[PDB]
Order: C-alpha cells, then structure tokens, then sequence
C-alpha cells in the first residue's frame, strides 16, 4: 500500500490513548486538594513558574499528543460552565479509561462500555439528587461558624477561633441581596478590611458599614453631621489645566497674572453651586483649593480631600450616586442639583488609632460593611487580612447555587456502594461497565489520602465503611454524611465540620468525564499525514 | 521528556547540594578562591561567592532557583548571601528522611515552618541592643567589611560617608524608618583628587557638562522650573518620520523650528529663570534663544531623577511649555553652581537642610580607585541600615548558629509526634556554619566542634563563638564579630523559604 | 574479588514476590482449559516416546515435574488433596494462582504481604460456615427411595454424550455397581472393560472379575466351563512345552540318555502340571502364556486353564477371591486358592471371556462396554467413571451443595457484603478475594465454548435477586438451577478445596526470599 503517512489500527491504538491521557492525570495527581504540592512549569525561555493551582497546570501544560490534547479543551468547558472542578474531572476520566482498557483485554467490545457509561452517569446523578441540602441554616444553626473555622485554622488568626469566626459570618450574610426575581447570589465586592494598632488582635470590631481611609484635616469643621446628601465628583476643584500634555500660550506678563485671578474668582463661583444642594459629604478625588476650605468650616460641609477613586466607585454604589467627571457642562458650569447626591443617616468620625476612619450608615443600596483589623504591628495585620478574603470566598462560593451537597470524598465514597448495587440489577452485558465505574470513581479519595500523608488503605475504606450503613438499614446509629478530613487523618461528618460543595460542580464534573472517556474510548484507528 | 514521582524529589536536592557545596569554603575571612576557566581563555580568581554563580551556566530547573532567590536577597540586604545558598543546600543534604522514612515531605513542610517560628522566638533572646547615638559604637559594626580593602586608610572618613547618608534617607516621622539607597542616596563617581577629598554635599548633583559660557555661574536665589514636555519639531498623531533632503524641504521646516521654539522660550523667560530643566532633549536651536538670557542648559533627566529635584526646592511639575506660572519658582536653595571639578562640570542645587534627598561624590587618583570606594561603600551602607532599622546585634562567627541549634534540641524533647525526627534535623543542619569555619581555619573540625557544644551546653549560650582568624574559639563579647538582627533574620527565613519550595515540587514538565 | 554470594542465588524484596506470583500462573494455565467435564485435554510424551492422552488434571501435573521452587508447592497440594478427599486436585491448582493475580497489583503499590495473609485466613474461616448453612441434607426428601434419586444425578453428567440417547440404560447400571459393593465405597473396586464390537444395547454389568482372555491359543472341544465350587489359582509360571524360561539343555555323547534328556525337560512340565493336580485347583490362571500341550493335560482331567491374563486383573481377582498370588507351583494349597459360585466362558463380542460370579469376597465388579470402536470405549470408561464418583459422593455425604458454580457465586456474593462493612485494610483485599472466587463459573463457560461474559452477567444478575443455587449449564446455553436438575456436590470436598486453596496462596506469599545451596 502507497499512502501519505503511516496506519495503525487495533487495541494497540486502545492502549497507546488511555497511557498518554493517564499521563496527565500524574500531572495533576498531588496537586488535588488544599495541600496540594507545587510543579515545576520549564518555559523554553529558561525561566520557570512555580504553580501549585491545577486550573493553572493545565493551561500552561503542552503535549504534543493527540489523547492529551483532548483533555485539554475540558479545562474550557469547566471555566465558562461553573468556574471550578477542573481537575477532579482529570483523574475520574483517566481513570475511566484505565478500567475500561482493562475491559478491552478481558473479551469485552467498548459499544457495551460507553452504553453502561452513560446509564451509570445518569444514575449518579439521580442518588445525587435524592441526598441533596438545600441553602438554608444562615442563622441560629451552625454548620457556618464551624465552616469557615476550619479554613481560618492554616494561619495565626486560628489561635482565637471563635472571635474571628463571627466577623466572617455576620458580614457574609449582610451583602445578600436577590436583584433579579429572588436569585439572592452574593457579588464580586465584598467588605473592606482595613487595619490599624490597636495593641492587641481582640480589638477587632464588627461595623456595619463602609469604613473610608482618609482624614479630614481641619477640625473646626464639625465631624457629627446629620444631613443625607452625600456629593461625589471627580474634576478638581484646585487649579484647572487643559492637558497633562497640551498646554496653553501665555505670551504678556501681565497676562499671566489675570487668568489667576479668574482662577481664584471662579473657585468663589463653584462653590456656591455645590453648597446651594445642601451636600454637606464632599469627596474630591482631585483636591480642594486652600481658600476653599475656609468657606466648608463655616458652613458645616465635611470635606474630604484625596479620596481614591476606586474607594469612590463603592462610594456612589453606596448612596446610589453619580459620579460626576467634569462639573462643565459643555456651554458653562453647573452642579446637576438632585443627581449626583444621595441619601444617608449618619457619618461619624470614629476616633481610630493612627487612622482616623470615616464610617457611613444607612446608605440607599450597598449591603457592605467593614472590618478593622486592630493589631500590634504589619506582620499580623497583612497575614490576618488575607485569612479574612480566603474565608471570606468559602462562605460565599457555597451559599450562592440553590443548593450544596456535602462533597470532599463524600459524594464519591456514597457513590461506589450505591453504583455497584444498581449494577447487579440490570445485567445485560453493563454489569461489569457499571461496577468498574463505582471503582473509578474512588480515586477522588485515593489521591486525597495520599496528599493528607495517611494510609490511603484505610482512610478510603473507612468512608465506605460508612457510607455502606446508610444503605443497609436507615437507622440513626449508622454514620451519614461522613467527609474527609485530612488534616487529622480521621473521616467526620460534613454537617458538623460545614464542608460543603455545589452540586453544580458535581453534577458537571460526573458528566464531562464520562463524556470526554467516550471520545477517547470510540478512537480505534489512527491516520497521520 | 517528563519526569515526576520520588526522583524529582531527590533530583532537586542533588542541585542544590551541588551548588552549596560550589562555596562552602568561601565563608569567613579566611574563605578560598576559586578559579573559572573561560573559553577564550580567561581566569578570574574571585572569592566572592556572588561573582562565581554569576559567571556559572545552569541547566538544572532547582538549581536556576537556588541562584536568583540569593541575586533577590543581595538586593534587599548587601550581606550574607552566601550564609544562605549554605544553609539552603544542608538543610535537604539529609535525605536519609525524606527518602529512606518513605515520608511525604508535607510531614517535613509541617516541621520544617514550624521549625521556622523558633528561628526568631531564639535570636530575640540571645539579642544586645544598641547605643547608636554614640559614635564609637557604629566604628566597631562596619570595621569588618573595610579591612583588607584599599579604603582602609581613610576609615576614620569613609564611615561619616555611610553613616551620614543613611540618616538623612530614613525618616523618624513616618514611624516605619524607611532607608532607600538606590534613590534619595545616588552615588555618583568624579574623577581626579583624593580620597580624602571626598564628602557628602545635601543635594542633587547634574552630571551634565557646560557647552557654552553664558551660563549662570554663581546665583544666590536659584529660580528653577520643571517641564516634562519635549523642545524639539512638533510632531503629529500619526507615526510619521522626518527626513529632510530637498533644500526646498530645508526651509519650511527649520522655520517653522524656530517659531515654535521662540514661542516656547518666551514662556520661560518671563519668569527670568536661572536654570532649566527639561525631561526630554534639548535640540540645538533651541538653546540659540536660552543663551541670550543666560540660563544654564540641562537636559535628559528621568522622571524618578526628577521629583527629587522637586522635592529640593519646592518648584511645580509643569506638563507643558505654554501653561508656565508664577509660582514655579525655587525660592529656598542654597546657591547654584557650575563651577568645574577636575575638568568636569557640575551642577549644584544643594541647601542647607534635609530635603528628603541626598546625592555622594566619590573622588580619587585613578578610576580604578573610584570603583573600588564605591563597591565597599554601598557594601558598607546595607550592613549599617539594618542597624538604625533595629539597633540588636547577635553574636557572629557561629555563636548565634550553636545557640539555635541548642535551643532546638530541648525543644525536641517535648514535641510529640512524627515531626520530631525532621526537627531534630535542623539542628544539626545550622551548624554546617561553624563547621566550614574550622575547616577554613585548618585545625580539627569534630575535636574543636564537640568542645564547641559542651560549651553551648554548660555556660552561657551568648558567648563561647568561633574566631576565623586563630582556628580556637573565643568569647564573642570580647571581640567585635557581632552582626546585625535584621540580616541573620532574613537568612534563616530565606533558608527556610528556600527548602519549602524545592522540596514542595514533586514534578518537572515542559510547555510553552 | 572477596565476594559474599560466590554463585549463591539469592533475592528478596517485592519483585521476588511478583516474580513468584506469575511462575504460579504458568502451572494454572497448564490446566486451565481442563476444568469441566467437556474440557480439553492435553498431550504429554514421556522420553520412551509414548504420548498420553487424558484430560485429568491429577495425571497432567504428575507428569510435569518443572524445576521451579514456587511451582513445587503446588505438586504436594495436589498430593495431599487425593489422601484427603479423595479428588479435586484441578480444582485448588485453578484457585490458588487466582488468589494471587488479583492481589498482584496490590503488592506492588507497597501494601505488605503479612496483611494479605491475614485477609486470606479469615476470609476462608468465613466461607467454612458459609457453606454449611447453606448446605441442605437430602436424605427422605419428597418420600422418594434413594435409587431413583442416585439414576437422577448420573443422567445429567452422561447428557450430551455418546449415550444420551441410551442414557436411560446407563444410568441403572452404575448405582447397581456400586449397590453391589460394601460401606467401604472406593472407585478401584468397579473395573470396566472394553468388547470391540456390536451396538451400544447390548453393554453387560458383570458382579464379579472379568478380564479381556487374549489367549488364543488351543484347547477347544474339552474343558467344560460350568463349576459348582471351583478353585481359584492366581499363577505366574509359563507352562509351554518349549518356554523362554523352562528348559533343560544337557550336553551328553550317549544315545541311551538322549531319549532321558527329551524326558527329562517334559518333567519340568509334567510335575508343574501334577502339583495343580494335586491342589485341585480346577481353573488355572497364569500370566505367562499356556502350551498347547498343558491344554491337553486339563482337558483329561476335568480342569480348565487359561493364560495371557495381566497382574491388574490378577490382583482383583485375588482382592474377590480372597487367596494370594502364588508365583511357584509347590507352594500350591488351599491357603492361596479361591472360591466362586457362578464360572461360565462366555460369547459376548464374538471372543471368549470369563468370569466368576458368587465370590466371598466379591467387593469387585466388572463393566463391559459394547461398540463399533475402541476409542469410542475409552471416552465411555471415563465417562463412566465420572458417573460413578457422582453416586458414589452421594451415599457418602449427604450434606450438599449446589455444584456449577452455583456455590461459588453465591460465596462472591457474601464475602462483598461482609466487606462493606468492615474498615481498614480488610476491605480491598477480601473484596478481591470474593472476585477471584468467580474463576470457576468463567473457566466453566470458556471450556464449554459458550458466551464467558454474557452468562456470567445473567449470573450474577439471578443471585442479585435471590438465587442461592443457580449456575451454569453444560447442556443449555443459559443459566439454570442446578438443585432442581440434580447437579450436586458434597459440602464437605468444597470446604476441604477452599482451605487447601488458601493454603497454597498463603505459603507463596509468605515467601519473599529464596535461599539457594551452591552444589
Ligand atoms: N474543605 C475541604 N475539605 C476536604 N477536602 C476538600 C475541601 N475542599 C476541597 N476538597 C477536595 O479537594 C479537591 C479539589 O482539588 P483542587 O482544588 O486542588 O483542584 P480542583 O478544584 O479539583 O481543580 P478544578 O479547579 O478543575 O476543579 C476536591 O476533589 C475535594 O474533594
Ligand atoms: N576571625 C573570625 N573568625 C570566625 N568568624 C568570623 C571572623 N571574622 C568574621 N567572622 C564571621 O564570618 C561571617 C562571614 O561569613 P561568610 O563569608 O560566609 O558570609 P559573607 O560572604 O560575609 O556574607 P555576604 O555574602 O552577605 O557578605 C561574618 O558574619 C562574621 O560574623
Ligand atoms: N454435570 C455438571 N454440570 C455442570 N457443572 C459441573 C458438572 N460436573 C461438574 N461441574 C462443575 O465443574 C467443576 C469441576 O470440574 P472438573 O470435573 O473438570 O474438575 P474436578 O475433576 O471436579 O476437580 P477435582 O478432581 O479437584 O474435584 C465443579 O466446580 C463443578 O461445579
């Protein structure tokens, strides 16, 4: 034969695809879970990336091989599904593929394996969904408190566990809002979590409300106002420029002088615009003009100069106000009186050791609050602010999806008991394809036990152990729901520990899975060109 | 191709055991030299253990980290770089626990960064604070880096260099006592004098020479201006060149060269300056209208170079040459100055207080003299930085590492647990320190090292050191070895920080 | 050059053990394909050069002799399983090797041997009382007699043979035979013969000895064969006018001791024929062949003699007789000679037989097959022979279980249910020591040449439901129940091939280093 390549063809072509797919799977095999190890990502550059996120793993990874190639485009199928999962979809396919090339070899045609696929990832998930939670148990019961505890615990914050515990939980609770239909989802933005000295870590104090990092300067000026107008603007009110790189010609010396006397005389006309609004909060991002501020300590306006202008945008969140680029209104000057201006009730200047913070209350819609991490010095203040975002996302990504399942090898370990009963009902030649299915799926504890540094012979077998108590009599002695906890290298219960996954994770990690080990499965003859 | 599992795990201890073992015998005065054969032929004989893995290709993905994690670490402090790719090679050379044990090194993590908070709890204890209001007290710290330098004739001068600099760039007001070398304390090189010619003026020096003598040469009230805009042709959106071949192309273009110069100079003397600076160039035609009014020319200045001339005088940042004001103006300086130093001239905007910026002049009889004051200057300015950051010295020349190493063995005795066979490692991993002391100085190692701990054991641990001069050891309060805190603070951290990422990789692959 | 081996063989470590695990495979697979009654058999040759056909697993690994030390081990199991049952001996070699492939890939993830012993000796101590509760006693069941039970069992192990059509026949001649023994059963006792020729109706079942009587030589017209009490004599000694071994040869120069010398070496003959005489021994049996002229010499005397019998055939005799094998004729008395009831020469396949009915001792009994081949015969007389050890394991115990695989998956299934339920490292090593009790119910199906996956899904599938003893059919090609269609076997010889099984996969196990003598 005179082709344009080389043709193989076969079973060797069966074992050729599931030993470059499993390959992967060693890629991301000690890089699954919270204790993850690092790999090395060698660049042809020369340089090197040290990554221990399994999202990032695979991105960067490049086999020229076309098995591994196809489990490369279930990274993008993960990432705009869900956001999360990826490589738990990894080690479950390539292991689907490893007991179903020993299938090959046993006299067993794949058409009977990807037909029991599909028939055992259906009925995955229907035992799923009949041992669901639904999102409730916010306050009063505890499987929260607890559930953020246990991220807390890494860093030196877990040393007063149940202090911090309750900034984390009140504040989680308080950016709910449903905006669309009764959604309720919890957004991007979360509190602000600012610190200080406040000679100790026990300092800590729950306000509710946004907390500004900027200081009035004068104090003349009253601090306790009672008015709601809050006025944001972002053009200066200090001396005005046409560009930081076009520039105006000025020619006559005397010509110089006048244009600054328009300039001190057209301060005087823009401020009486903005006080006849009755907005007493001033926030300039640009700077207030020295003769300026003396007309604000005679009427009462809190004035504050230097603001940030990403602190601004939560700022005109808050009151529902605008945000005013340029105060000219393309013929003159205006101040566009009942626009820009919200609503409040009251703003204190809190007496805050080496910051003194400005606190809002009561504001249109913002739900968002702060956190003052009061402490000894900047070693503890930044390693405590980075504990407070960590647990602030595993409260958040859980109470989102409508509903959570109890997950980290709970969910696999009840799988594989369930699975191989219901393979024992059909027959039909899918008895074996379904029975190594409950198989595979134990890799998901396999590989967590052996990242937690225990015996990966009994701390797997001790989640079936209870899982299977659950199916043989439905009395309240057997243990249900029991999690993995590798940190003490003992199986707990999930509703008291509070680890809890989406089902939206799950359902799609079980059907992306089965779904990519049935492409690899139906390839049976290679052609090169 | 690929490689993952155990092999990995031992593959990267070879590379770094191979690269600590490169300097081991490069610590102390009496450290060896090292020979590098070049291909063309070359031999450098350099001790430094910063010039030897500067000059030295790697292949290995561990052991390109070992070099870069120790160039980082040169940057932050400007001493004991090689104190840390040492302990950083001995502290995985005992594989016989992460190999043999069958142990995942997350066992070994778990000790190893619990091992880390025992660093600093023990060298806070065995610490001595710091008069540094007295002189006398900062002679005894830096005297370790100027002997058997060419600088050591001067010392008595060449430590009011150092000391005088790093007290004007700290800052007490800010309650942090931010010291930046790199910035508010530019060190410049001048040919020609001598070393004792050399001072610490309070200013900006301009290295750009005069072209011309209408110029202002000695002006009491400096009247300065700071444009970031260009003084050349005006040039449009588009990315069009400028090529001038016709001679009818000649003509339309030089003057409309000259009207818009002329239009941009007439800003800047309304104001009667006496300097001008410019951030981009200044073209030729363009200092044909500065020379009639006699201003000093200086040009190509950088944007960092240029807030600390703001910050001398007080002017304001003027965007564009059109939009000049009243109120850029200098008022304050010192005096200006063009006046030549060595055939070499200068420009002087210097005061008579601190405007939170400061410049050294470096003098000498050849250029080979000013580059060996400044590379044992800027060496003598880290170490004295971190002893105004916390005034706490510990006890050098391996006292500190045998009163670690005798801390932790007690410790051990009440940590339960697997973890406690790695951490018992790391006590006998801190006294490879000195161990190649000994063996640099040429007497027995195990005879001196085992009286060594019997000393650490009974007595105080404070005292009882090693001195790399005699190969005995001596009371560390009688001689002056004592380092600073903040140095042998970032070297146990860093080689801990070290052995907690190549220990952590568990697999090497490919991709671009 | 100072070494510490010297040539001495030695290893240890996990591959010494993975290396021990599939040397164990290569004597399973040797005897692999013969487990079933429709299995395949295998050709051994010995150095003489003679090839052996036979399909018993018990003949297969006698004869294979490797060299190999962890192949050694299974000999002396298949040794001491004929002393303790009896039988079985392709059955524990199948098992053993099994125990081990599922456990390979175990071991070389780093799980420790000593664990997978501890699973194996309890795993077995669960499957002991397993089978006895499951094992129903079936004595008086349904008030039928115990005949038509015994007709039953021996009707499906003859089916889809070369007599199932006449299996009906077959099957009330083998529970007679044994019937006609005492309590003390044994399978030597009931010897079978071959006649050449005729259909397959007219097969004999003969109560005591008879044998193939190759003597072709003279003797007819005299030497009637009826006897009322006869005297059984068991010889050795050749009674030819001119033998191989009786002669006499002296060497005179007298023509007066020529006519002696004749005389003298035909009383060599004569008085070996008058101490049989004297004896009264009126049928002479003799190994060696028989002169014409001793065939005279009875004739006379109201005797019959016939020689060529084999010593096989000698010794049954003797064991129903109950004399002795008398090699010399002075020794000749009543102490070695027998006695019987019934002596006939019989014409049954054209060719002279005989045969003694009403011995004393008449504990043996003789089957006698008739067919158009002789190879025809011979599968018959192991066929046959397989029907008897059915019966005969039936009036021995009457506890038993359901063969056909029907007992080991229903043992596959409550060793996956004790395993659920017990944490630690028990659970994956007795899940797969449940697993790799399924090698019988497949090996069954690949001898057989059925569909292996589509019948042992369909199994596993009726003992989901609740089938306690449905397995695989030789006949069909489905499953079926083997209590209802009588395919049975002793509870007792499946309890004894499990313990014997666990014991040659604990001893393989148990070793990780091999010592080597230099000699
Ligand atoms: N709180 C927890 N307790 C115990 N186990 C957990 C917990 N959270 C997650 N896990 C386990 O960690 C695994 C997640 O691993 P990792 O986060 O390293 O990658 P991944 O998220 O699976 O990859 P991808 O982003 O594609 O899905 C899950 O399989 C889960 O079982
Ligand atoms: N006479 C002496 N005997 C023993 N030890 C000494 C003696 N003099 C100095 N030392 C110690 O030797 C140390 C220097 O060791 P080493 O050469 O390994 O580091 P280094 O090269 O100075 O560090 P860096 O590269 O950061 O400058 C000093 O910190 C000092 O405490
Ligand atoms: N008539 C039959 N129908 C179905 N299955 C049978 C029948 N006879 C035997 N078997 C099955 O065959 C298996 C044994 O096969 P085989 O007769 O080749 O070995 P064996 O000679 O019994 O072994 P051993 O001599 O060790 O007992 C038994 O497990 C039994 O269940």
């Amino acid at each position: 034969l005179s082709v344009f390549g080389d043709r193989s063809t076969g079973e060797t072509i069966r074992s050729q695809n599931v030993m470059a797919a499993a390959s992967i799977a060693n890629i991301v095999k000690s890089s699954l879970g919270p204790v993850g190890l690092d790999k090395m990502l060698v660049d042809d550059i020369g340089d090197v990336t040290i990554t221990n996120d399994g999202a990032t793993i695979l991105k960067l990874l490049e086999v020229e091989h076309p098995a591994a190639k196809v489990l490369c485009e279930l990274a993008d199928l993960q990432d705009k599904e869900v956001g999360d999962g990826t490589t738990s979809v990894v080690i479950i396919a390539a292991e689907l593929l490893k007991n179903a090339d020993e299938l090959v070899k046993q006299k067993i045609h794949p058409t009977s394996v990807i037909s029991g696929y599909r028939l055992a990832c259906k009925e995955a998930v229907r035992y799923i969904n009949e041992n669901l939670i639904v999102n409730t148990d916010e306050l009063g019961r505890d499987c929260l408190i607890n559930a953020a505890k246990t991220s807390m615990s890494s860093k030196i914050i877990g040393i007063n566990g149940d202090f911090f515990a309750n900034m984390v939980v009140d504040a989680v609770l308080a950016i709910k809002y449903t905006d669309i239909r009764g959604q309720p989802r919890y957004p991007v933005n979360s509190v602000n979590i600012l610190k200080a000295h406040g000679r100790s870590q026990m300092e800590s104090m729950l306000i509710s409300g946004y907390a500004l990092n900027c200081v009035v300067g004068s104090q003349g000026m009253p601090k306790r106002i009672v008015n709601a107008k809050i006025a944001c603007l972002d053009f200066s009110l200090q001396k005005t420029k046409m560009k930081l790189g076009v520039q105006v010609v000025i020619t006559d010396p005397e010509k110089l002088d006048q244009i600054r006397q328009r300039e001190s005389d057209i301060t005087k006309e823009r401020i009486q615009k903005i006080l006849a609004t009755g907005a007493n909060v001033i926030l300039t991002t640009g700077g207030i003009d020295d003769m300026c501020l003396k007309y604000f300590v005679e009427a009462g306006a809190m004035a504050v100069r230097r603001v940030l202008k990403r602190d601004l945008k939560r700022i005109a969140k808050a009151s529902g106000a605008t945000i005013l680029s340029t105060l000219a209104n393309l013929e003159g000057e205006e101040t566009f009186e009942a626009a820009m201006l919200g609503q409040a009730e009251e703003v204190v200047q809190e007496r805050i050791c080496d910051d003194e913070l400005i606190l809002i209350k009561n504001t249109k819609a913002r739900t968002s609050a702060s956190i003052i991490l009061r402490g000894a010095n900047d070693f503890m203040c930044d390693e405590m602010e980075r504990s407070l975002h960590d647990a602030l996302c595993v409260v958040k990504r859980v109470l989102e999806s409508k509903s959570v399942v109890p997950g980290g090898g709970a969910v696999e370990a009840a799988l594989s008991i369930y699975l191989e009963n219901y393979a024992t009902s059909m027959g039909s030649r899918e008895q074996l394809a379904i029975a190594e299915f409950a198989r595979s799926l134990l890799v998901i504890p396999n590989t967590l036990a052996v990242n937690a540094a225990q015996d990966s012979t009994d701390l797997v077998a001790k989640l079936r152990a209870f899982h299977n108590e659950a199916q043989v009599n439905p009395e309240r002695k057997n243990l249900k729901w029991i999690g993995l906890d590798l940190s003490n290298g003992k199986p707990r219960d999930n509703k008291q520990a509070g680890v809890f996954e989406p089902t939206i994770v799950k359902v799609k990690s079980l059907k992306f899975a089965t779904e990519a080990a049935i492409t690899i499965l139906r390839i049976d003859d290679l052609i090169k060109l | 191709k690929r490689e993952s599992g155990r092999k990995v795990q031992s593959g990267n201890i070879n590379a770094a055991k191979t690269i600590a073992d490169i300097i081991r015998t490069c610590l102390g005065p009496k450290s060896m030299m090292k020979m590098l054969l070049d291909p063309m032929g070359g031999i450098v004989m350099t001790n430094d253990g910063n010039a030897i893995l500067r000059e030295i290709q790697v292949q290995h993905p561990a052991a390109k980290s070992m070099i870069e994690i120790s160039r980082t670490q040169d940057e932050e402090v400007g001493d004991g770089t090689t104190s840390v790719i040492i302990l950083a090679g001995e502290m995985l050379s005992v594989a016989e626990h992460f190999l043999e044990q069958q142990m995942h090194p997350t066992v070994v993590i778990s000790a190893y960064r619990k091992a880390l908070d025992d660093m600093i709890s023990t060298l806070k204890k065995i610490s001595i604070p710091v008069d540094i209001s007295d002189s006398d007290m900062m002679l005894n710290i830096i005297n370790s880096s100027i002997t058997t330098k060419a600088i050591s004739r001067w010392s008595s001068l060449a430590c009011n260099i150092a000391l005088d600099a790093v007290k004007m760039v700290q800052f007490e007001e800010n309650g942090r006592k931010e010291i930046d070398i790199k910035k508010y304390a530019r060190v410049e090189k001048i040919p020609g004098g001598i070393i004792e010619d050399s001072c610490v003026l309070r200013g900006v020096m301009i290295n750009k020479d005069v072209t011309h003598p209408r110029m202002r040469r000695y002006i009491k009230n400096p009247r300065i201006v700071l444009l970031d805009s260009s003084l050349e042709y005006k040039k449009g959106e588009s990315q069009t060149d400028i090529e001038i071949t016709r001679e009818e192309d000649f003509t339309r273009i030089l003057q409309m060269e000259e009207e818009y110069i002329q239009q941009l100079c007439e800003d800047i003397i309304q104001l009667k300056p006496d300097v001008v600076i410019t951030e981009k160039g200044i073209s030729d035609l363009a200092q044909h209208y500065l020379m009639r009014a006699n201003i000093t020319a200086i040009r190509r200045v950088r944007k960092t170079d240029n807030n600390r001339i703001a910050r001398a005088c007080g002017a304001r940042i003027v965007s564009r040459p059109e939009e000049l004001r009243e109120d850029d103006v200098g008022t304050g300086a010192g005096l200006l100055e063009i006046k030549k130093i060595g055939d070499e001239y200068f420009t002087f905007i210097t005061d008579c207080k601190d405007p939170k910026a400061c410049t050294i002049l470096l003098r000498g009889a050849s250029k080979e003299i000013l580059s060996e004051v400044e590379r044992n200057l800027q060496d003598a300015m880290q170490v004295c930085r971190n002893v105004l950051l916390d005034p706490q010295l510990v006890p050098g020349g391996g006292a500190s590492e045998m009163a670690v190493a005798h801390a932790l063995t007690e410790k051990s005795k009440a940590m339960t647990g697997v973890e406690q066979w790695p951490y018992r490692a790391v006590a006998q991993a801190l006294e490879v320190i000195p161990r190649t002391l000994i063996q640099n100085c040429g007497a027995s190692t195990i005879r001196l090292l085992t009286s060594l701990r019997a000393k650490h054991t009974q007595e105080n641990c404070e005292t009882w050191g090693v001195n790399g001069e005699t190969g005995t050891l001596v009371d560390m309060k009688e001689l002056g070895i004592w380092e600073p805190l903040a140095v042998k603070l970032q070297t146990y951290k860093t080689a801990v920080e070290t052995a907690v990422l190549l220990l952590r990789i568990d697999d090497i692959v490919s991709g671009h | 050059v100072i070494l510490l081996k010297e040539g001495t063989d030695s290893s240890q470590g996990i591959p010494q053990l993975v290396s021990n695990i599939s040397a164990c495979q290569v004597i399973a697979e040797a005897v692999r394909t013969t487990l079933g009654p429709r299995g395949m058999d295998k050709l051994i040759v010995d150095g003489r050069g003679k090839a052996t056909i036979s399909n018993d697993g018990a003949t297969i690994l006698k004869l294979l002799d490797v060299v190999h030390p962890a192949a050694k081990t299974l000999v002396d199991i298949a040794k001491s399983q004929d002393a303790e049952v009896g039988d079985g001996t392709t059955s524990v070699t199948l098992l053993a090797a099994e125990f081990l492939k599922q456990v390979k890939p175990y071991v070389e993830e780093g799980l420790h041997p000593q664990i997978i012993i501890r699973a194996f000796r309890t795993a077995t101590q669960l499957a002991v009382n397993k089978i006895k509760e499951i094992a129903v006693t079936v004595k008086k069941a349904d008030k039928v007699e115990q005949r038509k039970l015994l007709e039953k069992c021996a009707m499906t192990a003859l089916s889809s043979k070369l007599i199932s059509q006449q299996k009906a026949f077959f099957a009330k001649m083998v529970v007679d035979a044994v019937m006609m023994l005492d309590d003390l059963l044994q399978l030597k006792m009931i010897g079978i013969k071959k006649v050449q020729g005729g259909a397959l109706e007219d097969s004999q079942l003969v109560a005591g000895v008879a044998f193939k009587k190759t003597f072709s030589y003279a003797g007819f017209e005299m030497q009637p064969k009826k006897y009322h009490n006869p005297k059984i004599a068991l010889l050795n000694v050749e009674l030819e006018l001119k033998a191989e071994k009786d002669n006499a040869e002296i060497r005179v120069h007298t023509v007066e001791d020529y006519q002696a010398i004749v005389d003298a070496e035909w009383n060599i003959l004569y008085d070996k024929l008058e101490k049989i005489h004297h004896s009264g021994a009126k049928v002479v049996s003799s190994k060696l062949p028989i002169g014409d002229v001793a065939t005279q010499y009875f004739a006379d005397r109201d005797m019959f003699c016939a020689g060529r019998v084999p010593e096989e055939d000698l010794k049954r005799t003797m064991m129903a007789c109950g004399g002795s094998i008398q090699t010399s004729v002075n020794a000749l008395s009543a102490d070695v000679l027998g006695r019987c009831q019934v002596f006939e020469e019989t014409q049954i396949g054209g060719e002279r037989y005989n045969f003694f009915t009403g011995c004393p001792k008449a504990k043996t009994c003789t089957f006698i097959l008739r067919g158009g081949a002789e190879q025809f015969m011979e599968e018959t007389e192991r066929s046959l022979h397989d029907a008897i050890m059915i019966v005969r394991r039936a009036i021995k115990n009457d506890s038993v279980v359901a063969g056909g695989g029907a007992i080991e998956m229903e043992l596959s299934k409550y060793l996956r249910d004790y395993s659920r339920t017990i944490p630690g490292k028990q659970q994956l090593l007795i899940g797969a020591y449940a697993k790799a009790l399924e090698i019988i119910p497949r090996q069954l199906c690949d001898n057989a040449g059925f569909d292996a996956t589509n019948i042992l899904n369909k199994l596993r599938a009726r003992h989901a439901q609740g089938g306690t003893w449905y397995g695989v059919d030789i006949n069909n090609e489905d499953i079926a129940d083997n209590f209802e269609a009588f395919v049975w076997e002793p509870a007792m010889v499946r309890i004894n091939a499990l313990t014997a099984a666990s014991e040659a996969a604990c001893l393989i196990v148990s070793v990780d280093e091999t010592i080597k003598n230099p000699r």
